[PDB]
């Protein structure tokens, strides 16, 4: 269910072209919020076939 | 009242910019979790009083 | 008879009405945050709107109450929408630019 999760995060968040992100320094990049990774209906996803 | 709602937002504007800024002065590596010393050095006390 | 004892059952009732008030408000507001003021609370980069309230006072310095009136509608309808909020406060780019 670990593994599953992750590579979602990738595919949109890449599919995109981001500004620059995640300089060094904790509790900013908390805030990178955007509209690229809401294009994904929540129930949307064919896991079994 | 309009001044009153001006000098609110100022307020809150130089409060968020300088928080930023303090945040920022202090560089912070993004990954190693909290140290041992840092944690005692914050929680304990909280819990004291 | 040190100050005897009032109705040891109110002091209690004082002793916790204290021990409420200051948890449930107080505390509560210093230690958390309100599910509504994370629109504002948090902005990546606040630059651009002290930019406007600092230049609304230079301009009331210098008279031209109409550039002084014409600047807080543009400053009320960024707590208004929060998408040119977003916009605006997002954080710069000269570093990879």
């Amino acid at each position: 269910t670990e593994a599953i999760r992750e590579r979602y995060q990738k595919q949109i968040e890449r599919g995109a072209a981001e500004r620059d992100f995640e300089p060094v320094t904790y509790g900013h990049a908390k805030r990178a919020g955007d509209y690229y990774m809401f294009k994904y209906d929540p129930e949307n996803d064919d896991l079994v076939e | 009242f309009d001044f009153f709602n001006m000098e609110n937002f100022y307020a809150h504007i130089f409060n968020i910019k300088c928080a930023r800024q303090f945040e920022a002065a202090y560089p912070a590596p993004r990954g190693i979790p909290k140290g041992k010393l840092v944690k005692y050095m914050m929680g304990f006390p909280i819990i004291i009083g | 008879s040190f100050l005897a004892k009032v109705f040891k059952g109110g002091v209690i009732a004082v002793y916790l009405s204290v021990i409420l008030v200051v948890g449930r408000g107080l505390v509560r507001g210093i230690f958390t945050t309100s599910p509504s003021t994370v629109m504002f609370t948090e902005l990546p980069n606040a630059d651009h709107l002290l930019k406007i309230c600092l230049d609304i006072y230079l301009v009331r310095e210098a008279k031209d109450f109409m550039l002084e009136q014409d600047l807080f509608a543009k400053l009320i309808f960024l707590f208004r929408s929060p998408a040119t909020l977003i916009e605006w406060t997002r954080m710069s780019k000269k570093k990879q630019e």
